[PDB]
């Protein structure tokens, strides 16, 4: 019944994501990468240590880092012409303002947001990666549902709860563009070294994750 | 023996 991205912050992950865009070679992201992979794994053990028929993975952290492959959650509906009025709302903004302007006249749209909210309120998030999941969940059923409405409340929920490099990673994970620098491809490997290929003939990010969750046992037992 | 995560990572 227990996960480990219930236990793990939001802000572990978009750090880890943050430093990986900084770094200027692969095998600095690789390594910012791996670090975060490796306690996900020893913490996993620790966890499960004593329990039988585990199905708890790496997917809910690598269906946010490979968002492109996302394939279980439907489409948001969310455009970046809508987060703008959502922000301009929410934050106060007046129209004729330096910030208002920034987000209206749209280094994507999640670096201006980055830019805007940074000085403001909130420096601390509080979200784990399981809660961003359940509440990404209701916003794809909320566009299928066809309620606008409540895609506004689960959107503003994961907003006012996080901090601006949370934020501008949660816009990124929404777009599915990540801007990392490092392939899929390279992602994939340093993962597990059948991951690129599982993925080939599966299409399935969690079974993937799964599947190959221990790197020293492979596809072929 | 419910781990925490800050001594794996944070």
């Amino acid at each position: 019944s227990q996960t480990v991205a219930s236990h793990v912050p939001f802000a572990d992950l978009c750090s880890t994501l943050e430093r990986i865009q900084k770094s200027k070679g692969r095998a600095e992201k690789i390594r910012h990468f791996r670090e975060f992979l490796d306690s996900w794994r020893k913490f996993h053990d620790a966890l499960h240590k004593n329990h039988k028929d585990v199905t708890d993975s790496f997917y809910p952290a690598m269906r946010l880092i490979l968002p492109q492959l996302e394939r279980e959650r439907m489409a948001y509906g969310i455009k970046e012409t809508m987060l703008a009025k959502l922000y301009i709302e929410l934050l106060n903004l007046p129209r004729d303002g330096k910030d208002a302007l920034k987000l209206l006249n749209y280094g994507d749209f999640a670096m201006i947001a980055y830019f805007v909210l940074k000085p403001r309120c909130l420096q601390k998030g509080s979200l784990t990666i399981q809660q961003v999941n359940d509440l990404l969940d209701s916003i794809a059923s909320n566009n299928s549902a066809k309620r606008k409405d409540l895609i506004k409340k689960s959107l503003l929920q994961l907003i006012t709860q996080s901090s601006a490099l949370e934020q501008k990673w949660l816009i990124r994970m929404i777009i599915k563009d990540l801007k990392l620098g490092v392939s899929q491809q390279t992602i994939f490997s340093v993962f597990h070294n059948d991951a690129a290929e599982l993925h080939n003939v599966t299409t399935d990010l969690e079974k993937v994750c799964r599947q190959l969750h221990d790197p020293s046992v492979g596809l072929s037992d | 023996d419910v781990p925490q995560w800050e001594v794996f990572f944070k």
